């Protein structure tokens, strides 16, 4: 049994017609103090998988080390390590899902909420969630912590069910992700303006975007608000 | 008298370990392999005896990788060579876990060196029937 010390907030993701999009901000919160600003919380595994981790940062860096060892271990005595016998998003998830459940059963959990985003070798979109309890689920849209309350309602307006996936383009999907990041910056007190975005497509491959900022904010209406009830000036 | 060659960790009257010398005979019998150090890297090459046409070409890989920067090739008893690489991979992972940086080649050379030397200290273990050529690029 432990407690989270340095934490990372929401990880938001959705699937479109040709692949998946995942995003997470670059913040490392120390309670109420926004201590670290150069923290990458999206970890690319190979060229077909990106792992988005929220929660405890020290535990995140441990999982980050485990994934790098998985790539090293897969390349051992494997002539097709970059072809047929390459690491699939489903292989990477199932391994993590096994670890998360084994740790909670020993009463020493990895204090994280993880979303594995990627594209399978046959072109299928992969998007699955796993938390500290080992609870696993798949959905057209996935979000951890605070995003599960705010980003999910916004992303489900674009893709409500399975049939809405082939109708959704990269442009519409990314716009919904970028908009959700702004809304999270509006209402989450543990969120940062700077964020990373990753697109895994079955045609263009992996596109990792760094140092993105929340733009087009509405703050002008604040000048008209004075007092809390009866104050006029 | 005689019989100094029957047990592993036994010194002969002339300060030799015959069981180790017999392990060399297993290497000399095996397939030839080479390593060449160039100006900024290393190149490993090995012969692959085609026993029959039934052997699938380009499949029975002999050269092995340790970590992501070290390559190993060996002559003699192939299963013994695989066991040494299995140990080396664990040894390289143990180094990277504690020290973060990938294991240096002279560092990795001693790790295998100590492990093989250990199999000459006891009569309950058999010496390795392999000579391993290995290397790679590190900090310097």
């Amino acid at each position: 049994t432990q407690q989270p010390i340095v934490t990372g907030t929401s990880v938001i993701s959705m699937k479109y017609d040709n692949g998946v999009i995942i995003a997470a901000d670059n913040l490392g919160s120390y309670g109420s103090l926004l201590r670290f600003n150069g923290v990458e919380r999206l970890i690319p595994v190979g060229d077909n998988t990106v792992v988005g981790i929220s929660g405890d940062i020290s535990d995140m860096q441990h999982i980050e080390r485990l994934l790098k060892d998985l790539v090293t271990e897969n390349a051992y005595d494997n002539p097709l390590a970059d072809a047929e016998e390459a690491l699939e998003p489903s292989y990477i998830f199932e391994y993590l899902a096994t670890v998360m459940y084994q740790r909670r059963s020993k009463m020493n959990p990895l204090w994280n909420a993880i979303i594995v985003a990627g594209v399978q070798s046959n072109g299928d979109q992969f998007l699955r969630y796993v938390n500290l309890l080992g609870v696993t689920y798949s959905s057209p849209t996935l979000a951890t912590g605070f995003g599960a309350h705010m980003a999910n309602p916004l992303l489900r307006k674009v893709v409500d069910r399975e049939s809405d996936i082939p109708k959704t383009t990269v442009q519409v999907a990314e716009e919904a992700i970028v908009n959700a990041m702004r809304v999270l910056y509006y209402r989450d007190a543990r969120s940062s303006r700077n964020f990373s975005l990753a697109i895994i497509d079955k045609n263009t491959g992996l596109t990792f975007k760094k140092n993105l900022q929340v733009e087009n904010m509405k703050w002008d209406f604040a000048k008209d608000i004075k007092g809390y009830g009866t104050q006029k000036i | 008298g005689t019989g100094y060659d029957l047990s592993n960790s036994v010194f002969s009257p002339d300060g030799r370990n015959f069981q180790v010398e017999y392990a060399v005979k297993a290497v000399e019998n095996g397939t030839t392999s080479i390593g060449i150090k160039c100006n900024d890297g290393v190149v490993f090459a090995v012969e692959k005896l085609i026993t029959s046409k039934l052997l699938v070409p380009q499949k029975n890989v002999k050269i092995q990788v340790v970590d992501r920067h070290i390559g190993c090739v060996y002559s003699g008893l192939i299963p013994d060579g695989r066991h040494l690489v299995n140990r080396g991979r664990e040894e390289a992972a143990s180094f990277k876990k504690l020290y973060k940086t990938p294991i240096p080649i002279p560092a990795f050379a001693d790790r295998l060196g100590q492990y093989v030397q250990a199999h000459t200290l006891y009569n309950s273990v058999r010496p390795f029937g392999v000579s391993t050529i290995f290397g790679g690029v590190d900090k310097n």
